[PDB]
């Protein structure tokens, strides 16, 4: 789910953009109008004068008509997608496994366009649309899987009653249908997120290590992205960026604490900056905002305004949170009571909106769907959703418990995997400031320059730093 | 740590943890005495079996349901069955969790009272809470509106509830479905010259209860294909090796929950206390009572309901008043899948009856 | 700088800015607190419901219309009103504009102080001031001489003004239509056996007092073709189901508004009323207020008006004489449409009620 004038990853462009009439015949591709996720944001190819003239007529969507190819100086998605393929047979990969590397990316697309519409009334359930029928038989070949077994496992709850005394057996139970419509896209979240990591321990064998001791990285990660309107995915960057922020001024004091008695210029102290406050808001047991947030796709119903009131029911003190209409920027005065909130960062105040909030969140891979991707009928595929080489983790289906499994908490657990990683190693920070808005050459902005020293962390830094030295 | 589902079934005591699959352990309820003198000194007997093993040594001992119209018989069985449930069967201490307990939604004021207090003195738990069976049944198909049926051996219920209102003035009990149609197939089983009496055999008459029979469309016309040679007779095979053969008997025995008329006794049937509840409810409200009927329990598994419930309502509803009847997969677990999403969720993770509370205030806690 | 018109109905609260379309939100400004238990442990209920969603939740709240016979219950249920218009329709702070608020034409000292004082205290508000709804009626049709009538549920008023002064010793102020006519059509829909008798409900009987009734020619002749065995009736369906065919009940109730001795006090009929309120002006005056009879108010959308009240009229006032009555579209937002056109305006940017000033004077600035 794409926000408005903002794209998707941008393999989902360069394989649209890129592909020839040999390509597109293998993989039965159309122009981004056509699915469902491309059509939600842009559909714009960025390019030059060049390959401008080259974007086939049947790669072309009615906004590609109407506004053309988007001018970046360095993007080219219809070019890029050439020299991409010569960086492939650089890398480590061969030409009949780059195809297999093809066949995993169309198979997402030709899944973003199922619809399911509510049965007759026939003991409830779900039923798929009318319009959907050889829109999931040009699916299933490219995921691997058979037609009339698929349509069972997208709308069914697969479970057993086998687990003591009589006779033990299967039965099924259908979903509703905004559960299918959940459950659609939680396999789309799923399978490119295990392609990613397919190609990333592909690379790591193409120069492999000798040995292993100790280690110097470099981290780099997205900065504080903060825009006109921000998103759910500003979200997780913004509490991401205010934890990376958490260890940065603990490493800052640490440093003058050894320094100014290892050079002995006597002994001192300082009142830390403090963020605990600001974390236990964001992410605290129970009455964190994103303690709400996992616990709110559980309830019978889900709803965003029944998500907001509740921000402000549990969170009715803490300075760093007010609502959305006392905002000190006029443009977020707009927003009702149940619509938003803002909280205030390292950065400064930044106001959230809560509409389509909740509906970005909840995904939910349940049994009938997670144990028939792994069982998949084509076998490069099979090797993607482990059991892997090393570290295999071999989990059965036979077992029982827990259903839909925590999503809201995925991004929190993941990053914390990292943090306690960071804590235990030393840190080397570049802070990397762009001058002026067009990448030109001698050019300075202090109408640019001046909001990027205020939005990462360095004006911190400098209000910590009060030595005399 | 994680609360323990187990619920005092009217049938069928099903236990298993908060979530997320399905119960654990299932069983129907019944203890058994060694009803003949012993002639082997082994002997390794115990004084009382619960089932399962009470249902493995039927033909010699003679099988109580603790639980008969609707209520625990006394607490001297009650407490051994309670013992064998949470201790040989989950093996889990009750000492180690809050509990979740199901009741009826309308049932003898103060045995709540008094199951709650003796339950806190027999297996001293940490914190409870007791839950009626027939609103868990919304959570188990996320429903938001809607008329809400637990129907098992013996006791049926209809309660309306309006996002998340429950109405008072509307809640209607029935104690008619199933023990009284499991007494019913033994009532016209004797019709066709096979004879059950006693008391471990009544098992094997609601055993056929459960996979033979079904519900008509149109009754007046399968009483017509019945009186000729055109066969409903199905087949069954007997405990002892003896072949029973039924044919009109196969539809009799369910189409009983429909007019009570069969028994001669003054009630309405599901058809027409479905509708007496939803107009027992305020003007505006029934607009969303009619497509929010939600079915549930055990005694709804009749492979012939509900689009004979939907043909008869659709009948006596106003004209042109659009009426889906949802009846889903599952309905044996209804309940139990019900509970597991609320003592599962925050916020009433905080809101048991707890021990301190409980010892100050003693059992009128209840309400 | 744009000034904010929020017009305070006795129906039907209207808020719009100055200028120059139509109001942006108007709703049935009752108060709904949840009146039965409640089971479903989600669950996020406030503590009064407003209209629009005390509209879309009806049969499980309890209705209180914060204005009764023209003046305000309580301040407690008042602010929550207010609150609810400025923040979740209009979606503007009310320190960023000088607002302009309307009251009722003689209505009781001091209501209209305690409103001023509480209003200023509680939303910090730049500057304001109330103006009568019926005077900005003269505004909608441009007149510079007429009587003016804001006619809502359930409070009517009678004003003649000349160019370009009004006189205060001609006003009249009933409290007789329309909330009356309310209660009226619920007791003849129960003289036809629909019996309505709760809160919610009697929204119900104004959605048809809005569309299906209306106002005869002359009641006694159209009295006579209803009994008739000919067709009156026209068919509602209502939100259960139910089906109501009514004939002259339909035409009986908007006649209602002539002849109050059908309730039975002692004031006359809109006819009466109007008529001695121009025998009470100045006498050159009189024959100018002929053919400036312009009607207003919501509760005048009975298509019955004004050819009814005309044909009254003509008969009773002085021979010769041409009087025309004035009814176009747009009446229920004359007022409005009224208080549109002011706020606009210079000089009376100088009108307003200043912050400063009413430090200093307190909320004794009546005059
Ligand atoms: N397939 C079936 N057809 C008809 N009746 C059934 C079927 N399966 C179970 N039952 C009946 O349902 C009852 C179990 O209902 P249940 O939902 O356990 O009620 P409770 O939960 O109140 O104990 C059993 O007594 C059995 O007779
Ligand atoms: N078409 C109609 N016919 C008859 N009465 C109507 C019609 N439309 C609205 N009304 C009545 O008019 C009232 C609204 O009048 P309104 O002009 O808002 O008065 P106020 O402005 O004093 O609140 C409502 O209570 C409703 O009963
Ligand atoms: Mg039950
Ligand atoms: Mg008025």
């Amino acid at each position: 789910v794409q926000g408005k004038e903002e794209r998707n990853y941008h393999i989902f462009y360069r394989l649209c953009a890129g592909a020839s009439e040999d390509i597109r015949e293998r993989l039965h591709l159309s122009s981004p109008d056509n699915f469902r996720y491309l059509n939600r944001g842009c559909t714009r190819y960025f390019a030059n004068k060049e390959t401008d003239k080259q974007i086939l007529q049947n790669r072309k969507s009615p906004e590609y008509l109407k506004a053309g190819s988007l001018k970046d100086p360095l993007l080219d998605d219809h070019g890029d997608f050439i020299r991409m393929c010569t960086a492939m047979k650089k890398i480590g990969l061969d030409d009949e496994e780059k195809l297999d590397l093809f066949r995993v990316v169309a198979g997402v697309l030709h899944l973003g366009n199922i619809d399911f519409e509510e049965a007759g009334s026939t003991s409830g359930g779900c039923n798929l649309k009318n319009k959907s029928t050889q829109a999931l038989e040009y699916c299933a070949e490219l995921l691997g899987l058979d037609q009339d077994d698929l349509r069972v496992s997208l709308t069914t709850r697969v479970m057993l009653t086998t687990a003591g005394g009589a006779k033990g057996t299967v039965i099924k139970v259908p979903l509703k249908v905004e559960q299918a419509n959940n459950a659609r896209d939680a396999l789309a979240k799923t399978v490119y997120s295990h392609l990613f990591d397919h190609v990333v321990n592909r690379v790591n064998q193409c120069f492999p290590f000798e040995t292993s001791s100790y280690f110097i990285g470099v981290l780099d990660i997205a900065g504080f992205e903060y825009f006109e309107h921000n998103s759910f995915e500003q979200f997780c960057i913004n509490y991401c960026n205010e934890k990376l922020q958490q260890f940065f001024n603990e490493r800052i004091l640490k440093e003058e604490q050894e320094l100014y008695q290892k050079e002995g210029l006597g002994v001192n102290e300082v009142h830390y900056v403090d963020n605990q406050d600001c974390i236990d808001l964001i992410e605290a047991r129970l009455v964190g905002i994103l303690d709400i947030l996992d616990e709110e796709n559980r309830l019978p119903q889900p709803s965003d305004q029944h998500f907001t009131s509740a921000v402000h029911q549990k969170h009715k003190d803490h300075f760093r949170l007010s609502i959305p209409r006392k905002s000190k920027l006029a443009i977020h005065r707009n927003i009702r009571d149940d619509e938003g909130f803002i909280i205030r960062h390292f950065a400064g105040a930044v106001c959230y909106e809560t509409t389509q909030f909740v509906e970005k969140n909840n995904d939910a891979l349940h049994m009938s769907l997670e144990s028939l991707i792994c069982e998949s009928r084509d076998k490069f595929i099979r090797e993607l959703f482990e059991s892997s080489t090393n570290n295999n983790k071999d989990t059965k289906q036979k077992a029982g418990k827990l259903s839909f499994i925590s999503v809201g908490n995925k991004f929190k657990t993941q990053l914390n995997l990292l943090l306690d990683k960071l804590r235990s190693t030393g840190a080397s920070f570049i802070r990397c400031i762009k001058p002026n808005l067009k990448m030109t050459s001698h050019h300075f902005e202090g109408a640019q320059i001046l909001s990027q020293l205020q939005c990462s962390g360095m004006v911190s830094v400098l209000d910590l730093m009060q030595g005399g030295f | 740590t994680t609360a323990l589902v187990c619920d005092n079934g009217s049938g069928l005591v099903k236990a298993g943890f908060a979530g997320d699959d399905a119960p654990r352990a299932v069983f129907p309820s019944i203890v058994g005495r060694p009803r003949h003198q012993g002639v082997m000194v082994g002997m390794g007997q115990k004084d009382s079996y619960v089932g399962d093993e009470a249902q493995s040594k039927r033909g010699i001992l003679t099988l109580k349901y603790p639980i008969e119209h609707g209520i625990i018989t006394n607490w001297d069985d009650m407490e051994k069955i309670w013992h064998h449930t949470f201790y040989n069967e989950l093996r889990v201490a009750p000492e180690e969790h809050p509990t979740l307990l199901t009741e009826a939604p309308l049932n003898p004021k103060a045995n709540r009272e008094k199951m709650t207090q003796i339950m806190f003195e027999t297996f001293n738990v940490p914190a409870m809470y007791v839950a009626i069976q027939a609103v868990l049944s919304l959570y188990a198909s996320g429903r938001t509106t809607g008329i809400v049926l637990d129907s098992g051996d013996g006791v049926t219920h209809n309660v309306p509830i309006y996002e998340g209102y429950a109405l008072p003035h509307a809640i209607m009990r029935l104690d008619l479905a199933g023990r009284d149609l499991t007494d019913y197939l033994m009532k016209i089983l004797t019709e066709r010259g096979y004879s059950f009496v006693t008391t471990a055999e009544r098992e094997i008459v609601r055993d056929i209860k459960e996979k033979l029979c079904y519900v008509a469309l149109d009754f007046e016309n399968e009483m017509a294909t019945a009186a000729s040679s055109s066969s409903l007779e199905k087949s069954y095979e007997l405990p002892d090796g003896q072949v029973i053969t039924i044919g009109n008997e196969r539809f009799r025995c369910p189409e009983t929950l429909f007019q009570p008329s069969f028994i001669g006794m003054e009630s309405a049937g599901i058809h027409e206390t479905t509708y007496n509840s939803i107009m027992k409810c305020d003007i505006d409200i029934r607009k969303d009572l009619y497509a929010n009927n939600v079915m549930s329990g055990g005694t709804t598994m009749y492979p012939g309901i509900a689009d004979r419930m939907q043909k008869e309502i659709t009948a006596l509803a106003p004209s042109t008043m659009k009426i889906k009847i949802i009846a889903p997969p599952e309905r044996k677990y209804s309940v139990w899948i019900g509970g597991s999403i609320l003592a599962s969720l925050s916020t009433f993770q905080q809101m048991w009856i707890t021990k301190q509370e409980y010892d100050e205030a003693g059992p009128s806690i209840v309400h």
